[PDB]
């Protein structure tokens, strides 16, 4: 491993500005690109660093290179939700064809979102076509819940969506099973007080 | 410059053969595999120079490469391996330092095919609790009794994918934690303003595409061989 | 492919019995991996300098080996080169008088 | 006027094997030597830095240290982009370098060959082919001209780096470069082709001439200059007569070293 990233992984709220590391032995080294991966996607490049000192910018994203030290630095001014994903680290080592790209591991950021206006509440939602089958929502909670998963009852981790049109996001989880109510599905997790349990 | 991979996502079994293709009409002379394992960085195993070259990456063991045309440049894993698993990238370039990446291809190689087994899919509607306490209408997803976990849920408002207001869980839940090849559940949440759940002229389709069996693939049990498939299910709004 | 010329000449005036320098100067080759030996009556002399090899205007390869010697009236002196150019290696004597 | 010559000879016997050897005349004074076996390039004379300060010395040799490995990485790479038309073995040799006028004038040259055969120079800011090279060579000079990098560090070698280096050179070796050592001539003959051996000068200027008395024998064929060991030259002048017209007969050798006085050896 000629290339690597630190942190491996962090955490940041909405709004915090996060630095993230990579140093390499590789030699020569004629640039530097910084990669984005969402999960399960591909790798958006972001920047490339070419001179022995160097600075870019892409919107919030800025970097600096160090040639001599063999030191890049990827800063993320004000973090929205979409920029959770792996960062990729990737130095050339020839400015041509003829180089081979040598990858870092990447580091995992997650961003947690801003929920401005909490409404915590336990919905029922029945199957559209067999009435009796149901499922639990619990959603509008904030960030400071949460969620914890009888082995025959089911219930997800947290998710949060974003009604984009609206400037609106609001996490989720569900639960189901096959003696089992929605007022009992969420006991064993730490639910606000002020939960709404209509009905 | 663009790039593309076919199959987007295979299960196979041990000692079976799977061919991954890269296509590419930049005319680039040159394109690249690697495989990106966690942990690591992307690995090169094999790359071109043009048509009939093909060299030996880093990592070139169990794997062929075939470059039979400018276009198209291949991934043979002649017998497969669950060591094989992984996410695959090409990419290609002329003379210049930049590799155009393709999305990727996640290959499973499975010991075995036996548990293979297509979800149920079944679409849950909005509570009017719900509708009258938020003035939003959440409809919930639920594919389950599924093996292995290489499903892609999508949400599709009438006849177009949706993205806003969607999300789905990170990874499957297995059903029973316990056993080796348990099944798995996934749950997705499509909100939608109130009144646009109200309109019954909205038709809303929750899909889940199932990877599995390919045609060629044996298959010795009774029950349907459990073949790459789509699964939904929908409902329209109302009042 | 270029065959290697072969030159053999003392650096001192030859007088038997007196210690001098016997070089061999090979040239005008192509590739330039070669093998070059210097001998004593068709021995392989063992303490035997090379300069570096260097190249020509016209790309072609030079070389030069030498040794201490002392030359006597019966001892012969030789170079001997091995060159893909060649199917069997070519010695030049050293001749005092030539 | 002296030229300064970087010459690398590089020979690839198969996809594995290679070797990069290199040495460093200034006229025809051996001022460097950089063996394959060795990390670093090594001096030949007290004066090899020239006017160079330690740091920008480690600076070029390791920017050279960096070139030999990605060198011979890249041959390697071009045979394989354009295999089947190249196989091994392969010899490359590099000829690079300035030339120093009085004044501030010089001209730089890299000239690259490839078989035996010129066929590629650096020119301005770009690698070309010359006349005579095959077509195959534009894939690898379209390549080689992608590297942006390479060709600003080779203009500024080229340009800059070369000529003020070798006018630090020229200074620093002055006493070596204007030596002089004087010849030491000797007679013999073979079936008759009587033989005027010349040996130790330095430098290179020489003149040598059968005589009989003031008589210049216009039969005198002069031979190549060959090296010594010691950095000093080496040259025969031959003749044709009947045996019997010996006797009068001497070898002169005029040259610098001698202040006028020439070497007059009568048979
Ligand atoms: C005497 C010339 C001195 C050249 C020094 C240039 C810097 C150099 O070392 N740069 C190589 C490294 O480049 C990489 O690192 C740099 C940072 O140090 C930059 O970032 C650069 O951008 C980056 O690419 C580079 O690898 C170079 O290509 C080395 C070899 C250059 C050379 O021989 N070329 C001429 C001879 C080739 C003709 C071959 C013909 C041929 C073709 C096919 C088969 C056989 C023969
Ligand atoms: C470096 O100098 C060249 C000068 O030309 C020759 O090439 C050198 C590498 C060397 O061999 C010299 O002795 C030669 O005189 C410059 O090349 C010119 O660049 C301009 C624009 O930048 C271009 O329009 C000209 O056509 C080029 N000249 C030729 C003959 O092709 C080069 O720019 C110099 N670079 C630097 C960084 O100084
Ligand atoms: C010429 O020099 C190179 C570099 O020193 C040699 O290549 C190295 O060989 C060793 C041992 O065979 C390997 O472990 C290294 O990986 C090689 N180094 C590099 C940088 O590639 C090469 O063997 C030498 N050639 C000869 C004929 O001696
Ligand atoms: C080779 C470019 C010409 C200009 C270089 C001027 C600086 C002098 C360096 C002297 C060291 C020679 C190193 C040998 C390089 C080689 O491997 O060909
Ligand atoms: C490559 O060449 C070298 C030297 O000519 C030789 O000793 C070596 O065995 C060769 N290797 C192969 C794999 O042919």
């Amino acid at each position: 491993t000629q290339v690597e990233q630190s942190p491996q992984s962090l955490v940041v709220r909405q709004g915090e500005n996060c630095v993230l590391q990579c140093n390499y032995s590789v030699t020569p080294d004629n640039h530097l690109r910084w990669f984005k991966q969402d999960t399960g996607k591909g790798l958006v490049s972001l920047t490339v660093l070419v001179d022995q000192k160097d600075k870019t910018s892409n919107g919030r994203y800025s970097a600096t290179l160090d040639k001599d030290a063999k030191h890049s630095t990827l800063h993320i001014t004000a973090t929205l939700l979409d920029d959770t994903a792996t960062y990729i680290c990737v130095v050339g080592d020839r400015g041509s064809a003829l180089g081979r790209l040598h990858f870092g591991a990447g580091t995992q950021l997650i961003v947690i979102p801003d929920i401005q206006n909490p409404d915590p509440a336990v919905y029922q939602l029945r199957d559209s076509k067999s009435s009796d089958k149901s499922v639990c929502l619990f959603t509008d909670f904030d960030s400071q819940t949460n969620v914890s998963q009888d082995s025959d009852v089911y219930i997800t981790d947290k998710c949060v969506l974003d009604m984009r049109s609206m400037d609106f996001k609001s996490n989720s989880a569900v639960a189901w099973s096959n003696d089992f109510a929605c007022a009992n599905a969420f006991n064993n997790s730490i639910i606000p007080e002020d939960t709404f349990f209509p009905s | 410059a663009a790039v593309t991979q076919s199959p987007r996502n295979k299960v196979a079994v041990t000692g079976g053969k799977v061919t991954l293709s890269c296509n590419q009409t930049n005319n680039h002379n040159n394109m690249y595999w690697y495989r990106q394992d966690t942990g690591h960085g992307l690995r090169l195993i094999h790359y071109s120079y043009g048509a009939g070259s093909t060299e030996k990456g880093d990592i070139p063991d169990g794997y062929k490469a075939s470059r039979p045309s400018q276009e198209n440049f291949s991934l043979i894993l002649e017998l497969a391996t669950p060591s094989q698993t992984s996410v695959y990238f090409c990419a290609s370039g002329d003379e210049g330092y930049t590799q155009y990446f393709g999305p990727g291809t996640r290959l499973l190689v499975l010991e075995d095919l036996r548990n293979v087994t297509p979800p149920k899919v079944s679409l849950f509607e909005p509570s009017k609790a719900e509708i009258s306490h938020t003035q939003k209408a959440t409809l919930v997803c639920l594919a389950t009794g599924f093996y292995p976990d290489h499903v892609e849920l999508s949400w599709w408002v009438n006849g177009k994918e949706v993205h806003s207001g969607v999300c789905t869980d990170p990874q499957p839940l297995k059903e029973q934690p316990a056993l080796n090849d348990s099944r798995y559940s996934l749950s997705s949440r499509l909100r939608v303003s109130a009144t646009f759940w109200q309109n019954p002229r909205n038709h809303f389709r929750c899909q889940v595409q199932f990877y599995g069996l390919s045609e060629n693939d044996e298959w010795t049990q009774d029950r349907a061989k459990p073949v790459t498939q789509i699964v939904s299910a929908e409902a329209w709004g109302r009042a | 492919q270029k065959t290697p010329q072969i030159q053999v000449y003392s650096r001192h005036p030859p007088e038997n019995g007196k210690p001098n320098i016997l070089n061999c100067y090979v040239t005008q080759f192509h590739p330039p991996h070669i093998e070059i030996q210097m001998l004593k009556n068709g021995k392989k002399i063992p303490k035997v300098e090379m300069s570096d090899m260097s190249f020509s205007k016209d790309w072609s390869f030079y070389i030069l080996a030498h040794t201490e010697f002392t030359p006597t009236e019966t001892d012969t002196y030789a170079c001997r080169v091995k060159h893909a150019s060649m199917a069997e290696p070519k010695t030049v004597y050293w001749d005092r008088d030539m | 006027n002296y030229t300064f010559r970087c010459l690398q000879m590089s020979s690839f016997a198969n996809r594995s094997w290679s070797r990069t050897d290199s040495v460093v005349w200034l006229g025809d004074l051996q001022t460097h030597r950089w063996s394959n076996d060795s990390a670093t390039i090594s001096f030949t004379k007290p004066w090899s830095q020239g006017k160079l300060s330690n740091q920008q010395w480690e600076k070029l040799q390791h920017m050279f240290q960096v070139y030999r490995v990605s060198f011979t990485r890249d041959i390697q790479e071009l045979v394989k982009m354009m295999s089947p038309k190249e196989d091994y073995p392969i010899e490359i040799q590099l000829s690079a370098g300035c030339e120093m006028y009085p004044g501030n004038a010089s001209e730089s040259f890299l000239h690259v060959a490839f078989q035996g055969k010129y066929v590629v120079r650096f020119w301005g800011t770009s690698w070309q082919t010359v006349p005579g090279a095959p077509s195959w060579l534009d894939l690898p000079i379209k390549v080689l001209n992608a590297d942006q990098g390479t060709s600003a560090t080779v203009q500024m070698l080229l340009n800059d780096t070369c000529p003020l280096f070798v006018r630090g050179l020229l200074e620093a070796g002055k006493s070596d470069l204007e030596k002089q050592e004087k010849p030491v001539a000797w007679l013999s003959s073979v079936p008759r082709q009587l033989v005027c051996h010349v040996s130790g000068f330095y430098p290179k200027p020489v003149w040598v001439m059968w005589m009989r008395g003031d008589q210049e024998q216009q039969g005198t064929h002069r031979g190549d200059f060959l090296p010594n060991a010691d950095e000093t030259w080496y040259l025969q002048a031959t003749l044709d007569v009947e045996a019997g017209e010996e006797a009068g007969l001497a070898c002169r050798v005029k040259h610098s070293s001698l202040g006028g006085q020439d070497i007059i050896l009568y048979w």
